[PDB]
């Protein structure tokens, strides 16, 4: 079977220059974000109607998650790395953190599949606006309402039952032109997000990095999937020194420190 | 529309 080795081998020859990435919760509890794994049960945080029955629990979440109150951490800088050795094809991402997008990497190389904090929607008369805008209220533990219409303004958070973006779509390009998988720190619980670790060809390494076999990887496994089974930043650390990026990996993220 |  490969190993971790193997892998960074591949990546340090550029056998593999189209890697596929995809994140959840995982990458960013280094970052002091916990992970899953009133409020009459947790999902409702996400449900629709919950919110406009009560949007004070979703806002809570908000006010906590907002962009500026956490700093991505080694994982974030490594897919940063990915990117700047122009080796990331797709960076799709559960996350709406956003911790992504702070670290530097391109939009065009984020697919955020749960939607962004970065702008907002009123939820009558569906005025867009900028985070920036709600960003006082949302930390004065106020509930931020529209110019417009008194509506509610809402996050562009994707909620249960809700379209998942444009972006998300490009996962039938993405996936089968990756030469490489990059899993990292999700449960692979969330579909549809989940069962794109099968949407790659059946060729193709897949490396989970992770407290756990999760997924399709634990019941499916191929024949060139990597499981490093840890904490994140442990494995990541673990491939960076395979790879020998740790002196480009101190160097991008001392630069990358003062932004922040 | 593939949704969540
Ligand atoms: N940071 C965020 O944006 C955030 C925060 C918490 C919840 N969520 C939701 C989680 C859910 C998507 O599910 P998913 O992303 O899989 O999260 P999840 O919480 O369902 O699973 C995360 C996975 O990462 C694993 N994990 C956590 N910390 C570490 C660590 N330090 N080292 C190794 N493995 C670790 C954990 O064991 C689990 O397998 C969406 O509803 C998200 O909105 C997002
Ligand atoms: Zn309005």
């Amino acid at each position: 079977k490969l190993s971790l080795q193997d892998v960074a081998e591949l990546i340090r020859a550029r056998a593999c220059q189209r890697v596929v990435v995809m994140v959840g919760a995982g990458i960013s509890t280094p970052s002091g974000i916990p992970d899953f794994r009133d409020l009459p049960y947790p999902e409702a945080i996400f449900e629709l109607p919950f919110f406009f029955h009560n949007p004070k629990p979703f806002f809570t979440l908000a006010k906590e998650l907002y962009p500026g109150n956490y700093k991505p951490n080694v994982t974030h800088y490594f897919l940063r790395l990915l990117h700047d050795k122009g080796l990331l094809l797709r960076l799709y991402t559960q996350n709406i953190d956003g911790l992504e997008r702070v670290s530097g990497i391109p939009a065009s190389k984020l697919v955020e599949a749960h939607g962004t904090f970065a702008s907002a929607t009123c939820t009558v008369c569906q005025r867009p606006f900028p985070g920036e805008d709600i960003r006082a209220d949302v930390m004065a533990d106020r509930v931020p309402r529209c110019p417009v219409c008194t509506g509610v303004v809402k996050p562009d958070i994707v909620f249960f039952g809700e379209p998942l973006p444009q972006r998300f779509l490009l996962h039938v390009v993405d996936f089968p032109m990756a030469d490489l998988l990059l899993i990292l720190g999700t449960s692979l619980e969330v579909e549809p997000f989940a069962s794109l670790t099968e949407a790659v060809r059946s060729s193709v390494p897949r490396l989970l990095i992770n407290r756990d076999l999760v997924g399709p990887l634990a019941w499916h496994p191929r024949s060139r999937d990597v499981a490093q089974l840890g904490d994140v930043v442990h494995g990541v650390e673990s491939l960076v020194e395979l790879l020998g990026w740790t002196e480009e990996m101190r160097d991008l993220v001392q630069r990358e420190t003062g932004k922040l | 529309q593939p949704k969540k």
